[PDB]
């Protein structure tokens, strides 16, 4: 991920951000996930 | 959130309650960006005109809530606030420009498998996702409609990133370089927006890049809910991403 905060000010998780433990951590999609990622294949 | 449909259990675990204290009460949404650190609209904390002007002491926090009448034992969490800080140039009395605010919470929060920070996008990140068109998620307990009431479960609706030219024809607001609206077109045979009770909401967008959720907006704004023609503002993260350093390396 990398990073812009300084731990001891911002706390914890600047890394462990943006993956959901009953999701992406388990490697499952939610319902709606796949619209979002074809939004990204324009006019197809 | 009209339009929407309940989320699933552990969608959305930076989702977090803002909370009136006395007397109870949901005043809007806001989001997780650490275990310390909690993201919301400024108008959510200061809003003179609608007697809004809350302090450290007069608000507390809810995370991991997955129902809105149910006490969840060891899966929500409740914090209070050691401090609040609004954008300074944050423009109440006109367009809502810089609507964007940050909470220090009195404790941090334990990460769980319902509690866990979004992530905030850097300079490659913002600019490869905030592309009209890309479809991005908001998340909110407010009003299904505009005023079912509200929902007794965390709701969600993905809406499309939308041209400002479009967004800027679509209101007779100021708007920003600081905001971006989102929502279907007339034309697009899909509906959806966020609605009062929202704000202070995260938008979200998953990059292809990591798998990872970015908050790219907060809810900030609107002319009703889900009307034809009309758009949701929501306030640009990136672009106030400097500010939420200075706060967050001052504090
Ligand atoms: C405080 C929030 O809950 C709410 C979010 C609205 C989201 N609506 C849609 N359609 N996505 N915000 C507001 O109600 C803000 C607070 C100030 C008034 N307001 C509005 O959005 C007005 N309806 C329009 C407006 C007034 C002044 C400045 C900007 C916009
Ligand atoms: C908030 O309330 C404090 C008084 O307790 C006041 O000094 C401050 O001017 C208020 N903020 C405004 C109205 O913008
Ligand atoms: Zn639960
Ligand atoms: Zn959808």
């Amino acid at each position: 991920y990398q990073t812009f905060f300084n731990p001891r000010t911002f706390g914890s998780g600047e890394a462990d951000c943006g993956l959901r433990p009953l999701f992406e951590k388990k490697s499952l999609e939610d319902k709606t996930e796949r619209e979002l990622l074809e939004s990204y294949i324009d006019g197809r | 959130i009209v339009e929407g449909s309940d989320a699933e259990i552990g969608m959305s675990p930076w989702q977090v309650m803002l909370f009136r204290k006395s007397p109870q009460e949901l005043l809007c949404g806001a989001s997780l960006i650490s275990d310390r650190w909690v993201l919301t609209a400024a108008h959510c904390l200061l809003y003179p005109p609608w007697d809004k002007n809350f302090t450290e002491n007069d608000l507390l926090v809810r995370i991991g809530k997955h129902s809105r009448t149910r006490y969840e034992r060891n899966i929500e969490k409740i914090s209070m606030l050691e401090k609040i800080y609004i954008h300074p140039r944050y423009n109440w009395r006109e367009n809502l420009d810089r609507d964007i605010a940050l909470m220090k919470l009195k404790k941090p929060v334990a990460f769980s498998d319902y509690i866990h920070p979004v992530c905030l996008p850097d300079r490659e990140t913002a600019a490869s996702l905030l592309q009209a068109g890309y479809k991005g998620r908001v998340t909110g307990w407010g009003n299904l409609k505009e005023t079912k009431g509200q929902p007794s479960v965390l709701q969600v609706v993905n809406l499309p990133i939308v041209e400002r030219p479009v967004c800027k024809d679509s209101t007779r607001i100021r708007i920003t370089d600081n905001m971006f609206c989102a929502g279907y077109k007339p034309d697009e045979g899909k509906r959806g927006d966020a609605c009062e009770g929202d704000s202070g909401g995260p938008f979200v967008m998953k990059s292809p890049f990591n798998n990872r959720w970015y908050q790219m907006g907060i809810v900030s704004a609107g002319a009703g809910c889900d009307r034809d023609g009309k758009y949701g503002f929501y306030t640009h993260v990136f672009r106030l991403k400097k500010w939420i350093q200075k706060v967050i390396d001052q504090f």
